[PDB]
């Protein structure tokens, strides 16, 4: 329903549409010397960000999916909003105002936890 | 109980600053090869669904943070720079002219005879070249000497006489993972959160037109006439205007010029202003004085809601400054105007066309952007210009200096080109989507 | 035995060759002003298109895979020739012949079927 | 510890910390004409680099993974020392040393046992 | 109940245009620094396996639609012009000259002696330079004074005279993602399909020559004398005539010239003519008659095939155009020769080397690419030129106006550089690996 | 047993050769818009963790192989001449001067005036310029006639008076993938294994300073001086010498210069030296002798480690060669000094500041980096120049042609400026990580 068409939609309701934006990163592919170079740079600026949102994804053990549950608690310092307003009520340019200061200690937390299962599924083989 | 779970294509974005690609409509003209714009936005559009709305969505808008502003500035001037940079330089003419005043036909004197020894294409002749100047071209060096009157200050470049730079609308286009967001509230006044919000991969079209104390050829406001500021009560800034109606001003450049030109060198071309057919008048701008008064009252109810309504509005006419600063400049039919606007802000308010004619000077040695470096020179055209533009907006600036004697004065503000691309750009902004984050859900995940 | 020398082949014995077209996408690691600009801008181009791919294959849930069977069942209408012709007789670029219309619809279908798997995936869980 | 920070550990020790290593790749997202050029030009050879590990380890099957344990048998001739020196005595810099010489064998053997068991799953399903 | 399974690494591709990356053959030869070609190709070949054959493949092929030519068009021209963009200009020269003719053991005045004041490398003196030119590079202004020809119309800047543009072999190679193919038929017209059909990296080495009205120095044809054309019933367009056997042509320059320079700038050398050694002789290239008639022979029966074997064919000579147009045009000993080729087309079939000689002029300065823009001036070259060049093909047009007679003539043809590159790049495409695809197979995926 | 196992994110690398990016410290001091390194290099530092220690990792250092080096040789010159391409050309100066002896307050004659008709801003107009010069730049051509040295040979560019060349410390930092590992070993000589090895994401802060046969302002070494060489026994080669303590040199331009200026085109402005206020006196260098000799002592008991310590060091002064070889070359409050250095190597050793004053010349048209090509042209400072410089190190080579006398002979190398930047360079080693990798696991793959 458009790129960011989920935008107002509730959480729940705007996960049903992630490949909705997956598929808006590579979209340089449908798409005077100085000129040029500036123009170029843009595309291999776009390019680095895609890799690393996949590089993320890819630590975390989160490689092949939109949507993955992790081993990581949730702290309720984050947020303690029940999981009912999360998905329901609010969407997600909301939810991301409500728990931005939290985004490196997440991640780094998702790191750790996927080291040490793949640690696991080494050592049990 | 609750785990994180990640989430990839989160529809959420960032306030990002980008270069947004420009392209012409569709060239939908082709132009051939004589416009500087359809040449450098080169790429088309296509109309495909031109809009996405987003519901419930509310956005911050601020038009004087706008980083595409900067953009245009900064496109507009490198295009400029690159299409003259190719033409044949005027270095062979900074030489010393006698000169005589023209005398024919002429009732107030604007132009004069002068005359030079101009280098040939051979490096050991010089040609006697005889021609006509503005007075605004000229400096006397002390049947006195006179010579260009930039020729000790910087290069000057003649423009290809095959370019023409008339604005042809260019939209800008999104990079793949940037949006831009439209804003269709008509009463944002340029700053704050709007809810009617929608996104688009391109902006519209807007004309890259270059003005001073007047904007033109943009878009209306609907309903009424919308003042904005980044700062109204400070009287050191400029507020911009934007009508709901149009004006139309019909411009002239009266004078029959006949064109000549010489080889001054290795298929080195040259065009000169000749002499005139018939008689001699001032350039002019005509306005009808009952649409512009009418103009004018629209925007004292404006003015009245940031000032009091109890208040006097006085329109005054620029302070001071060059002609850059304190006439209306535009280009009219390729030729660069510097127009008289008192006559337009001889009034105040207090709580058969009959058209005024605002006399205009020409100049041909254009300091263009105000910069300081090469100048450009605008090759004279044959025949006669007419051309009529759109009024669309004012630029305005008060004294202030009150003592809250609620009479307050308004005078011509312009200055930077920034402004005048506001004007439309006010409506949009950039933003960078972020796909990856997270959120709690009573999943763990399954440890295999 | 070289890049398309599977060309000719069936497309049975061809998928059998896959690794053979896939390490050829990234052989630029292999491998004038103006001249360095346009040079520059074609290894760009090339990756744009590797990861077009790659992101086709993520969407569709075969990330990791060569070959992968889907959730999309095939349309007779676009092609109403048995699997024995298919995969014994023809070779790829011959059926790219006779199936080229549709690969808008197949994709289509492909991210469709995908995406309301994981969504049962994460119900499930 | 720092990236190559367990370049004196040993092998198995330094297993333990290769997200380290990972998350170095693709730096530059924290990171005068021709200058521009050769500055851009870096950013797009790190890229390339960076996807042709990431192909190696999709076409051997490992390309979720850090640590994967794979259907190619290790070769005396390549190494005859035991694990116990290889992962408690020795680093990884050594090992290295040790066996860069095999390095496109062991590649090539992967690609095959992989391409291999790709279509035993085919056939299987 | 068949599945869609998605295939990747799938060996299909699409036809596709793309920028090729060049290499001189390895840098066999080092050519110092003095080589444009070896320069700009700095990239090195590899004799790896060169071909992939792809058994029961058939690809069509057509030489006229292929974009690699464009591309050599484009490179060729682009080296061209930045090899001499860094040399010292001849603005300095566009002066008047005094002329006289140069009598000095001539028998027909193709030599003038002209002379002048050059600048030198004080801007305060000049010193006076005299030197034998060309009548074509001299034009009358009207003991007579003339000027460089092209003076009036461009700048001319000096080939570095350390600088060859000697063709070495180039190949081209192909991207990431794309592969060459190419048509092994002996028989390939240049159009239609081929099963004789392989793949490489790269191109085989192909040598950057240009020629007007003859091709030289190219591969040569199996078993027949190949003609080809886009249009073979046109009589507007060319044909290109490959010839399965070579014949050479001996050129040469007899003149035995003294070269003299001078210092006009700081470091800015300067050469000129000078005067010649011994006697004046007209250029010329020799051919052997019976050679070339054997040639013509051989076309004609190809003529035939296309045309009708109850025909007359005749020969005729250039219809007319600038000797850049109608000449035989090439590059020998570094010098620019532009030689008749009436002499070789002046027979007619109806269903002790006895050499024909054909004089040439020399041109120093050149309008290259029969572009507007900047001229080359080709510096003289001390002493004798001889070389031997090899005439692999012929390029033609026919009159047309026939009235189906039966007898049909043909002319030289040319213009086009491009036309030229397609006689070597006929067998070779350019496609675009696409490996994603997809086929119904008896197999759901596993859902769990 | 064992099975491949694959690995990724492994910490090992391979010696690499990469382009490291600049940046200037933090932009602490801003310099305004007046220095050119710190407007190249505009990306800041961080004071974020300086380095990594790798213990028991031991490295192979090279400081000759240093691709760093070369980085800097490049960076330095394509930055030097970027900075100097838009400054204003002496093109208009290259005429006949008429030159006299300057005799006002001179005991010593270095000066010349020298007068010329120099182009205004008019084409038709000169102006009579009068000023003194440098013997070194000014060549006779024979109340002579002079011209200026460089005009035969090469076009001269004015320097920007507003640029200053003032090294600041330029950090040198990684790409992504690539980390710089430093030893930090107190006696490494240059070659070899080292054990105290750490990593870095940048080098810390070098200074691009530029001089001859006598290195400047660069890190001293701790403990005792380091002799570093590639082959120590080839007489062929320079041995550095980092000194463990700084000795200050005090250099001055003496004479109260005038400078004056004159518009020479369309904004383009040239600075002469006009004339000196009071009288004239040699530039020069003061060092103090004791601490001269302190420090050649300590040279020479570590040149005795190599040579043994029953030998005799002589020193002696440059053997021949111009000034930009002989000279002790460095820029001094933006001026250029070629400095005597004789007076520093009269002695051997054999197993109240009583300084010297070495006298210097001045010169304003520099051969930089002894290439051939354009020369730069230092305008000339108003005032008097004084500053006071480090001596880190010095640049020998010996004589040879021994016999094993035991009386080995040292005088001044110098060249090359790549052996200057090894001062700091030796430090520091380019890798490339190579995260993918494998080992035998007792694993075999689960095969499903
Ligand atoms: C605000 O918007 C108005 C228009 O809405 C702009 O004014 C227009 O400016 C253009 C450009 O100067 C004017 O067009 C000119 O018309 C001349 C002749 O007009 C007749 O012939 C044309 C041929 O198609 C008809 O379309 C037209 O109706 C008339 O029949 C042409 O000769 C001019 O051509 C010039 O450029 C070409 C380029 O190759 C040259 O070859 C020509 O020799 C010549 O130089 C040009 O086409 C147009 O008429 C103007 N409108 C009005 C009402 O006058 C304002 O400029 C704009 N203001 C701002 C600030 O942007
Ligand atoms: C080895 O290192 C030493 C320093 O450790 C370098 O010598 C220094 O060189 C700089 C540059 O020439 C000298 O700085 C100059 O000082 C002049 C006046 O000094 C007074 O005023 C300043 C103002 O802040 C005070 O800092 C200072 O203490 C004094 O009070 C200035 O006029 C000079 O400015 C020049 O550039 C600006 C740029 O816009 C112009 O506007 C000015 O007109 C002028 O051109 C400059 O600041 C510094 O004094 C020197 N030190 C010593 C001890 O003399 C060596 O050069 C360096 N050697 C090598 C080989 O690198
Ligand atoms: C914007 O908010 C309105 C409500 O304020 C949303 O309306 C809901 O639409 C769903 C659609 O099935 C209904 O089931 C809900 O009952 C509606 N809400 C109410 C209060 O009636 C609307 O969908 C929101 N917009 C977006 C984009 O989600
Ligand atoms: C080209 O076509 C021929 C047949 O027309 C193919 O020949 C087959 O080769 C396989 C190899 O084992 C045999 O089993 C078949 O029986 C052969 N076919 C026939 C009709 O005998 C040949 O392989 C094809 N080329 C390619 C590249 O596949
Ligand atoms: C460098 O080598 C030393 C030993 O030579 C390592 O020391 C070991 O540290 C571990 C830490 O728990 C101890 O368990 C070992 O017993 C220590 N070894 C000995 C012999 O006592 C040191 O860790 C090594 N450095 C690195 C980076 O691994
Ligand atoms: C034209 O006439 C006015 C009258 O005062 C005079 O001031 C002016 O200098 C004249 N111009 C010329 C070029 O003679
Ligand atoms: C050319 O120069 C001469 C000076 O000798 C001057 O008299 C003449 O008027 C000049 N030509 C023109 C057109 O001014
Ligand atoms: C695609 O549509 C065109 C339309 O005429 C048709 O001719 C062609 O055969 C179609 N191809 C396929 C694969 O259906
Ligand atoms: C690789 O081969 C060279 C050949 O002499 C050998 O010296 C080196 O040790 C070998 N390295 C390995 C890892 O086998
Ligand atoms: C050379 O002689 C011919 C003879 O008619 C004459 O036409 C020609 O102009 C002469 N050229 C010169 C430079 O005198
Ligand atoms: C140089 O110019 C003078 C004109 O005063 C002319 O007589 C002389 O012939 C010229 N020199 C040459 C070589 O033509
Ligand atoms: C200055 O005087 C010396 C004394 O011999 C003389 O050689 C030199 O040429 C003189 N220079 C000038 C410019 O007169
Ligand atoms: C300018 O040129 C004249 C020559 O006619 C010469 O006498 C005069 O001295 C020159 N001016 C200077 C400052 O040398």
């Amino acid at each position: 329903l458009g790129f960011l068409g989920a935008a107002g939609s509730t959480m729940g309701a705007a996960s049903m549409t992630l490949t909705v934006q997956a598929r808006n990163l590579l979209s340089g592919i449908v798409q005077d010397t100085h000129w040029g170079i500036k123009q170029l740079q843009a595309r291999v600026l776009a390019v680095e960000h895609y890799l690393r949102d996949q590089q993320l994804l890819g630590i975390w053990g989160c490689s092949g999916k939109l949507i993955c549950c992790t081993n990581v608690p949730w702290n309720s310092s984050w947020s303690n909003r029940n999981l009912s307003e999360i998905w329901d009520n609010m969407t997600w340019l909301q939810w991301d105002k409500e728990i931005s200061n939290y985004t490196q200690i997440i991640y780094g937390l998702l790191e750790e936890s996927q080291n040490q299962q793949e640690k696991n599924e080494q050592d049990l083989l | 109980n609750l785990w994180v779970t990640v989430y990839y294509g989160v529809p959420v974005w960032k306030d990002a600053e980008t270069t947004l690609f420009c392209a012409s409509d569709a060239k939908a003209y082709e132009t051939k090869k004589h416009n500087v714009w359809a040449t450098h936005c080169c790429v088309p559009t296509d109309p495909n669904p031109q809009e996405i709305h987003l519901e419930n969505v509310t956005e911050e808008f601020n038009m004087w943070k706008n980083n595409m502003v900067e953009q245009m500035h900064t496109d507009i001037i490198s295009l400029w720079d690159q299409s003259l940079k190719p033409c044949v330089k005027l270095t062979p003419l900074c030489v010393t002219l006698q000169c005589t005043n023209v005398t024919n036909n002429i009732t107030d004197g604007e132009l004069k005879n002068c005359s030079f020894n101009m280098t040939t294409e051979l490096r050991d002749k010089k040609q006697k070249v005889y021609s006509l100047f503005y007075r605004l071209d000229v400096v006397q060096i002390n049947n006195k000497e006179y010579r260009l009157i930039n020729c000790n200050t910087s290069a000057i470049t003649q423009a290809c006489p095959k370019v023409s730079f008339e604005p042809i609308p260019i939209h800008y286009c999104a990079p793949a993972g940037f949006a831009i967001l439209k804003c269709k509230d008509k009463k944002f006044n340029g700053t704050g959160p709007c809810t009617n919000v929608s996104t688009v991969q391109c902006t519209h079209g807007i004309k890259p037109v270059v003005s001073t104390q007047l904007l033109l050829n943009g878009s209306l406001a609907e309903e009424e006439v919308i003042i904005r500021s980044e700062n109204i009560t400070n009287n050191a800034k400029n507020i911009l205007v934007q009508l709901n109606e149009s004006v139309q001003i019909n411009c002239t450049r009266p004078n029959n010029n006949t064109v000549k030109s010489i080889r001054i060198g290795p298929g080195q071309w040259f065009y000169y202003t000749g002499d005139i057919i018939g008689d001699i008048r001032q350039a002019h701008c005509n306005v009808s004085k009952a649409t512009w008064n009418e103009t004018l009252g629209k925007v004292v109810k404006q003015l009245r809601k940031h000032f009091g309504n109890n208040t006097i509005i006085r329109f005054a006419n620029s302070s001071g400054g060059d002609l850059e600063v304190t006439t209306h400049s535009f280009n009219c039919g390729g030729e660069f105007f510097y127009c008289n606007t008192s006559g337009l802000f001889n009034s105040t308010w207090i709580s058969s066309n009959d058209s005024i004619t605002l006399p205009c000077r020409i100049k041909q040695i254009i300091n263009m952007w105000q910069r300081i470096g090469q100048a450009m020179y605008a090759p004279p055209i044959q025949g006669v210009i007419r051309c009529v533009s759109n009024i669309t907006g004012l630029i305005l600036t008060r004294d202030g200096g009150s003592t809250n004697s609620t009479t307050e004065t308004f005078r011509p503000g312009g200055g930077d080109m920034r402004d005048n691309w506001r004007s439309e750009l006010y409506k949009y902004k950039v933003v960078k989507i972020e796909p990856l984050g997270v959120a709690p859900t009573r999943c763990k995940r399954r440890v295999v």
